[PDB]
RNA sequence: CUUUAAUGUUUGAUGUUCUAACGUUGACCCGUAAUCCGGGUUGCGGACAGUGUCUGGUGGGUAGUUUGACUGGGGCGGUCUCCUCCUAAAGAGUAACGGAGGAGCACGAAGGUUGGCUAAUCCUGGUCGGACAUCAGGAGGUUAGUGCAAUGGCAUAAGCCAGCUUGACUGCGAGCGUGACGGCGCGAGCAGGUGCGAAAGCAGGUCAUAGUGAUCCGGUGGUUCUGAAUGGAAGGGCCAUC
RNA sequence: AAUUCCUUGUCGGGUAAGUUCCGACCUGCACGAAUGGCGUAAUGAUGGCCAGGCUGUCUCCACCCGAGACUCAGUGAAAUUGAACUCGCUGUGAAGAUGCAGUGUACCCGCGGCAAGACGGAAAGACCCCGUGAACCUUUACUAUAGCUUGACACUGAACAU
RNA sequence: GUUUAUUAAAAACACAGCACUGUGCAAACACGAAAGUGGACGUAUACGGUGUGACGCCUGCCCGGUGCCGGAAGGUUAAUU
RNA sequence: AGGACCGAACCGACUAAUGUUGAAAAAUUAGCGGAUGACUUGUGGCUGGGGGUGAAAGGCCAAUCAAACCGGGAGAUAGCU
RNA sequence: UUUUGUAUAAUGGGUCAGCGACUUAUAUUCUGUAGCAAGGUUAACCGAAUAGGGGAGCCGAAGGGAAACCGAGUCUUAACU
């Protein structure tokens, strides 16, 4: 036995998505160990140090797909 | 007589202009050289109570 | 675990120190390098244990 | 008596066998 | 303060306390008295004999709380810019 | 300085004797037709003993208490915080003494940046040298690698090597995210000054998530903030920190 | 064996048949020499086992004599008790029915009786966990402490000596 | 012989005997802030405490652990200076 | 001669029967043990509640003892009923 | 009554009549109401006494800052866009 023990949240989901607000910076997509699941594109640079997303201006959230071996790359239109 | 102020809150607590009562952040003591220095940055300006325990530090200080 | 706690010392003198850590077993060159002193608002060099 | 615990009861069949062991042999 | 057993709010905060002893005798006027102060001067003491300030105090000052007409001489009080301006437009004197 | 002898001297230790302090539950006298007590004569002892204040040791002889929770009844065993995967039902979250495993760090470079680099494994040739050292060649395309457990990551490489390096900076930060709270997490950008690059631009620590401790109490370093009649000091504040 | 768990240890005696008894072996789970070892005539309202005698202990109860119980006169209580117009079986149900459903039986009420029930009456436990409950008791539980000792100064002096 | 009066009379307690150990007398010790008193109007053939428990044959080996006892060097040490 | 012997009064308490809202808040009936002694008893005396006393069971101290009875702190406190 | 749950065979009451459980004081907050309103208010006490006197004081009218200080701003910072 002994086999319990548990670890907790570490949040890491989608949060500001699709036709998100996108207000100035927002954590559009804050999973953790990312990098991966997700990716710049738009107008935000986001890669937090963690890989947390994030908008850098105001503009609706998109969800793309682009280059070789397919991948996802999250953007914003402008507005 | 006369209700007594908890005296642990009169040093930990001072109210403002429209009935806050603010409060020095916690983890600014010791053990500092481990903590990233944005983290101290951001704990040395005063705080507002949270509206959730604001009725504690409004039942114990009756001459707040 | 073994690895030390470490003082900062600028070379201007203003009191300013920064802190840090490193291990005695390992390396024993102390520490030099230049680092931005607030007091003086200018980077300065830095040193010294205890 | 039996209780219904576990360890209450093993060490005593342990006894009755452990009795065998020897007696058996001689 | 009682909270089960977990260390109470005013406990897990830290102390910042430092009590100036000073300030329990420096009281402040607004402009809407010393209309009051009948006489014409103001001064750290008279008020205190109009008893819009209290008797301990020694310091005071004016701060502009706003509207005051009959000109008035200040004395003896130190005052905000806005509080100077203000007797000046009562063309109230304003020595030192 | 020095090894230090001596007469000046300073105060100290034990050792002997002396008696006038102090003891006498030795003897006689009286108070007194009285074994208490006191005075008196006298024997012995003696500055020892005993009592006081302070002090080290010892002390269940006596006293006041403490001796955890979850718990498939309690005891015993076992766990108690922190990270990763499952259970967990395609938002988040979601329990069990449910199924698997880790941490109480490592590093001034394993950090920054500029330029460059492409793995395992397998096959054949080839000196000692072989199943497996280094070489060449071909397949193979990340089946490799990451300071470390497990997922998500990673070719613009976050993987490896080198040049120069201290941004592992100081002061703030629109916003959010996450919690009952105490908090925790992300972050453009701005101001100072710093590094790489020709320049664009990058850097406010490590690929990411574990590597931890509230308040009190104090110790150090800076600080005209306060300084109980004034002036200083004493602490106390304040920033940095153990 | 007052010690032996396994154990109804193995062998012998005693009994028609002996988990106890008496005798011996040693494989003493875990006897042992002043928290004494091994012996012991006498002594025991002591522990266990045997035998003669004797008996209603028993197979198996039987009859009789006295005091109760029973009937009559006079006094005259008690534990208990929500209220009752207070049946059996089968089943469901807070899970072991006089009360509910279904079914069966059952004219109204005493007296002597017997104790299966009314989770019958009597002790708000003698058991278990809980309670940051008390009590006492133990020790190398923590902190104190009476007492016993330690040294300084005080009551407390004089000469002399290395 | 004695014990749990009011469920336990014993294989419990006591005992003479043995041993250790303390105490030289103003004893050890005990009751007491102290005075005093018991010990005892007694003195090591006496008195306290502890263990064992007539008599008979006996009473093994270990002083690391714990206490007690005996040690004039040394290490460490409070009050005071 | 004797903590000798059999056994009444005298003290004791082993067995069984009753009794169990009893006659009795521990007794009766039939037996049993000690009975010249470490006996039995009348009368007064003293030891005091964290103390007494104890041929030691944690027993006994006014029908109650792992801490008596009465009064005071006292409306102790009670996350419990 | 307590429980997820009781005709429960879970606790409590034999019945009737009486007594019997959210108060009192000083503070503090909110609400309701009435008085005056940028001001509101007296406390001890004097007193022909529920009058009247008594503004010492309390509260509101300006805050920010640890603090000096500053003040419709202020603190943070060498400095705020």
């Amino acid at each position: 036995g002994g086999s319990t023990r548990n670890g907790r949240d570490s949040e890491a989901k989608r949060l500001g998505v699709k036709r998100f607000g996108g207000e100035s910076v927002l954590a559009g997509s804050i999973i953790v160990r990312q990098r991966g699941t997700k990716f710049h594109a738009g107008a935000n640079v986001g890669c937090g140090r963690d890989h947390t997303l994030f908008a850098k201006a105001d503009g609706k959230v998109k969800f793309e797909v682009k280059g070789p071996k397919n991948r996802k790359f999250i953007s914003i239109e402008a507005e | 007589p006369k209700i007594k102020t908890v005296r642990g809150a009169a040093k930990r607590f001072k109210k403002t202009g429209k009935g806050g009562f603010k409060h020095k952040h916690a983890n600014l003591r010791h053990i500092l050289t481990k903590k990233a220095t944005k983290r101290k940055r951001h704990l040395r300006p005063k705080a507002m109570v949270s509206k959730g325990d604001l009725g504690l530090v409004i039942a114990c200080l009756p001459y707040a | 675990g073994i690895r030390e706690k470490i003082k900062l010392v600028s070379s201007a003198g203003t009191g300013h120190f920064y802190t840090t850590t490193k291990n005695k077993r390992t390396k024993p060159e102390k520490l030099e390098l230049k680092k931005f002193d607030p007091v003086v608002r200018q980077h300065v060099i830095y040193k010294e244990a205890k | 008596c039996y209780g219904g615990d576990i360890s209450r009861k093993k060490k005593l069949l342990q006894k009755q066998k452990e009795g065998k062991k020897r007696m058996k042999q001689i | 303060g009682f909270e089960g057993g977990q260390m109470p709010l005013y406990r897990r905060l830290p102390k910042f306390g430092f009590t100036s002893r000073k300030a329990a005798i420096t009281a402040e006027i607004r402009l809407s008295d010393l209309a009051k102060v009948e006489g014409g001067v103001v001064d750290l003491n008279t008020l205190k004999a109009a008893n819009i300030i209290g008797i301990q105090i020694e310091f005071a000052k004016v701060i502009l709380a706003g509207e005051v007409t009959t000109p008035v001489t200040v004395r003896g009080l130190r005052v905000t810019k806005g509080a100077r301006a203000a007797i000046e437009a009562a063309g109230g004197k304003i020595e030192e």
